[PDB]
C-alpha cells in the first residue's frame, strides 16, 4: 500500500510524501506512480526543493553518483573528477592529486 | 453579453489491447469510450500508445527527462485541486509539455477536479496542434482500469465528423 | 447496367520526422501528401509508425515472420505485376496480412501497378477496419525517399470530409 | 546495389534471385529490401520453393542451426539433440551416445 506519503491515490501512487521522504516517479509499462523513499535509488539524486523533495536521474557523462543535476561525486573508474564532470584525463590546467581520480591546481 | 458557449465536439476513444497469438498474429480487443475535445489543442484524430503520467511529473522544474519513442498518447489522472497547492505548471502547461515530450495527445481524467474543464476550455492561450481530451465517469473508470492492469493499450482518438 | 463510381474519399497523410534534444524534447517537421482511401478499408484516420514491407514479403509462407509493436502503418511500394508471377496473395490478401500482424493502416505504392486500384476497390472481399490507401506520382515518390533515406517516420492520415 | 538479382528497384531491393541464390529480406530501420545471397546468414535456414529459394529465421527453440523450420541441426552449447529439437538432458528413454551431444535409446 502507500508507504511514505501524507496523500496517495489509487491511479497515481502518493501524491505528498512525508516530510522528510523524496517523491520518486515509478514507471512500470504504462503506468507512472509516486512513492516516497527515504533516499533515492541508484542512479538517481535528490533534490530538496521549495515545495517538496523529489528524486532525479543522473545523466552526468561517465558518473556513478550524481549530486546534483552537473554535479558528479563519485566518477566512474578511470575518469577523474574536475569541477562536477568526469573526464578520461584531467584537463589542462590540472593534474591528479596523489594516488587519487580529482583534478586538482 | 456573451451567451452560453457552443459545446465541446464528443471524442470518440477506442482503446485496443493486443496479444501476440500463434504465428506472428495480434488478437486484439476493443473497448469504446467517450470525452471531449477541449479548445486547449485541435479537434482531430490521433493514435499511439498510451502512456500514463503522473500530474506532478509534469513539469518545467526537472529538466532532462527520460526519452520517450515520439508518439504517445499521454493520460493524466488529475487530483483534487488541493493535492497540488502550487502546481509547476497549470493544466494547458502540463499539456504543452507532453507535447514538447513527444505526445501525439493528451487525455485528463477530470473526475477529481472538474475546474479543470473550463481551465481547459477558456481559449486565450493559442491551442496545441494536437488534441487535449478530457473525461469523465464510467469512461474514465474503464481508461484508467486498463491502464492499471494491462500490459499495454493503444488509443484511437476519433473525431467523427 | 451499372453506372460510374463515387470517386475515392482524399486521404491526407502527413508524414512526421522529428529529432530529440538532450533533454527530452522532440521537435517535428511534417510532410503533407495525399493519396486515396481505397474500398478494402475503412474511411478513417489512423496514425501510427513507418514500416516498409517488401510486397513478397507478405504471405501466409514464411511462417515464422518476425514481430513488430503494434499500431505500424505499413508502407508497401508494389511493382510491375510481372516481377512475382505467381503472388502469395493478391493485393487485398496482403493489406490483411500486415493487419493481421499489427498494422494500423496499409499505404500501397501503386504507380507500378495502377490496376492494382481498381482490385482494391472491387468491393467484393469483406473490407478490412483499418484503412487502406492508395498513393502514386509525385507523393508516393516523396514518401518512398523518406522511407529510403530517414531514421524513423510517422504517418498520419487523415480523413477531412 | 542489386547483387545477385535478376531484377531489381530502388524501393525493393531485389525482386526475384538469380537460380542458385537465396532470397533474404533485410530489415533497415524503416527499410525492408531483397537481397540475393549464396547462402542464407547466421541465424536463418535456406528453403528451395517451388518459385524461389528463401531464407527463413531459425526459431527452433535452443537451436544454433536450423535445417528446416522443424528440424535442428546444430543445438546450442550443452544441449542434446533428438529428432530435430534440442533439450537440457534427453527425454525418458533415451541416453547421450558416447561423448556426443546426439540422443539415442537406452539408459
Amino acid at each position: 500500500i502507500c508507504k511514505g506519503c501524507l496523500s496517495c491515490s489509487k491511479d497515481n501512487g502518493c501524491l505528498r510524501c512525508q516530510p522528510k521522504l523524496f517523491f520518486y516517479l515509478r514507471r512500470e509499462g504504462m503506468r507512472q506512480y509516486g512513492e516516497c523513499l527515504q533516499s533515492c535509488p541508484p542512479g538517481y539524486y535528490g533534490v530538496r526543493g521549495p515545495d517538496m523533495n523529489r528524486c532525479s536521474r543522473c545523466r552526468i557523462e561517465n558518473c556513478d553518483s550524481c549530486f546534483s543535476r552537473d554535479f558528479c561525486i563519485k566518477c566512474k573508474s578511470g575518469f577523474y573528477s574536475h569541477k562536477g564532470q568526469c573526464f578520461e584525463e584531467c584537463p589542462e590546467g590540472f593534474a591528479p592529486l596523489d594516488d587519487t581520480m580529482v583534478c586538482v591546481d | 453579453e456573451t451567451g452560453e458557449s457552443l459545446a465541446k465536439e464528443t471524442a470518440f476513444v477506442e482503446v485496443v489491447l493486443f496479444e501476440s497469438s500463434p504465428n506472428g498474429d495480434y488478437k486484439t480487443h476493443t473497448t469504446e469510450l467517450q470525452g471531449r475535445f477541449s479548445r486547449a489543442g485541435a479537434t482531430i484524430s490521433a493514435e499511439g500508445e498510451i502512456v500514463q503520467m503522473h500530474p506532478l511529473g509534469l513539469c518545467n522544474n526537472n529538466d532532462e527527462e527520460d526519452l520517450y519513442e515520439y508518439g504517445w498518447v499521454g493520460v493524466v489522472k488529475l487530483e483534487q485541486p488541493e493535492m497540488d497547492p502550487k502546481p509547476c505548471l497549470t493544466v494547458l502547461g502540463k499539456a504543452k509539455r507532453a507535447v514538447q515530450r513527444g505526445a501525439t495527445a493528451v487525455i485528463f481524467d477530470v473526475s477529481d477536479n472538474p475546474d479543470a474543464v473550463e481551465q481547459l476550455n477558456q481559449g486565450l492561450e493559442d491551442p496545441l496542434k494536437r488534441p487535449v481530451v478530457y473525461m469523465k465517469g464510467m469512461d474514465a473508470i474503464k481508461l484508467m482500469n486498463i491502464v492499471n492492469k494491462q500490459k499495454g493499450a493503444r488509443a484511437r482518438i476519433q473525431h467523427r465528423p
